[PDB]
């Protein structure tokens, strides 16, 4: 999912 | 071309990306091709070429939504989480990336991950099929194409891309810079500050240009050809939107063998 992928990416950037 | 401080910096950048590439991605192209060409005698994958051999390899295939195709996409996207995290870890090592606005970092990655996944999927592909089940299986290209609509059309354009992409004979050193160029694409929709992204990509492009000259004397326009593969990668991603509509407009039986559904979850 677009927002599901963004969440994964944002968390991985932490 | 000369060896001067500028070119030495471009070689140091190429080594930095390659070292970070090795640290981030345990599934390198070299490992994939060794399995495909039958080098790794310990991990000899089982060939699935028809429905009969599909049942013969039931042990090597290791196990919500309503429709079969939607559950396949949900599964393969869930199994791609680790790859997304690996790509994000790689982007952190690209000099200047973490200094960009956080929203632009997210935007660059949310479009870039799909193209990079297809780039690395090509390493698992030859003209005959694709590695599955973490190298334990080999699903043939024609068996996938023979499956009932719309499933039979899922992977064939990726095979067509992979065969032409693999004919360039890039190695992991080339792919490290090529993937970095993909991530730093200043034309993604929604980007706020395009200039600092382009500044980084221009430096990555210079490093890529030099890398291909030193590593591939046999192809004078390899730099151009490799940038053309960007257009093929984006086309494959855009074809996924058409695929979802074909699935919604399909009135025929879309029931698929459960072992086939699990195999498609290992693809993209
Ligand atoms: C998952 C599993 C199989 C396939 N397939 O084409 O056979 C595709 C997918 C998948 O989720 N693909 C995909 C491509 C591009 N963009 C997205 C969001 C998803």
């Amino acid at each position: 999912s677009n927002l599901g992928l963004e969440d994964i990416i944002r968390k991985a950037l932490m | 071309g000369q060896l001067n401080p500028e070119s030495a910096d471009l070689r140091a950048l190429a080594k930095h990306l390659y070292d970070s590439y090795i640290k981030s991605f345990p599934l390198t192209k070299a490992k994939a091709r060794a399995i495909l060409t039958g080098k790794t005698t310990d991990k000899s994958p089982f060939v699935i070429y028809d429905m009969n051999s599909l049942m013969m390899g039931e042990d090597k295939i290791k196990f919500q939504s309503k429709e079969v195709a939607i559950r396949i996409f949900q599964g393969c996207q869930f199994r791609s989480v680790e790859a997304v995290q690996e790509i994000t870890e790689y982007a952190k090592s690209i000099p200047g990336f973490v200094n960009l606005d956080l929203n632009d970092q997210v935007t660059l990655l949310k479009y870039g991950v799909h193209e990079i996944i297809y780039t690395m999927l090509a390493s698992l592909m030859n003209k005959d099929g694709v590695l599955i089940s973490e190298g334990q299986g080999f699903m043939t290209r024609e068996f996938l194409k023979s499956l009932r609509k719309p499933f039979g059309d899922f992977m064939e354009p990726k095979f067509e891309f992979a065969v032409k992409f693999n004919a360039l004979e890039l190695d992991d050193s080339d792919l490290a810079i090529f993937i970095a160029v993909i991530i730093l694409s200043g034309d993604r929709p929604g980007l706020l500050n395009v200039k600092p992204i382009e500044d980084i990509q221009d430096n990555l492009l210079q490093a890529l240009e030099l890398q291909l000259k030193l590593n591939h004397p046999e192809s004078s326009q390899l730099f151009a050809k490799l940038l053309q593969k960007m257009t093929d990668l984006r086309q494959i991603v855009t074809e996924h939107v058409q695929l979802l509509q074909v699935i919604k407009k399909t009135e025929t039986d879309m029931s698929l063998h459960p072992l086939l559904q699990e195999i498609y979850k290992d693809l993209y």
